[PDB]
């Protein structure tokens, strides 16, 4: 479980590349599992920035 | 010309080995026949398909 911006959600996959997949969370090439995401703007954003 | 049966056996085994070597140059539908060339051009999951 973690929070990331919408453009980065598509980096969370087996065989992907990009800054989150590269330097934060890597899935294996033989991954068995599911990747679930939901927008959380109302919970995780803050005025002036979280 | 009388020894043609023995020369034929020498010729057939040479032609079969030359054919087997020349089949290393074929693509079989891949992007290249050179194996390191594929591995230089492509990402891990795509290179495996080639």
């Amino acid at each position: 479980s973690f929070v990331i911006r919408g453009d980065e959600v598509r980096q969370i996959a087996p065989g992907q590349t990009g800054k989150i997949a590269d330097y934060n969370y890597k899935l294996p090439d033989d991954f068995t599992g599911c990747v679930i995401a939901w927008n959380s703007n109302n919970l995780d954003s803050k005025v002036g920035g979280n | 010309s009388a020894l043609g049966k023995l020369q034929d056996v020498v010729n057939q085994n040479a032609q079969a080995l030359n054919t087997l070597v020349k089949q290393l140059s074929s693509n079989f539908g891949a992007i290249s026949s050179v194996l390191n060339d594929i591995l230089s051009r492509l990402d891990k999951v795509e290179a495996e398909v080639q």
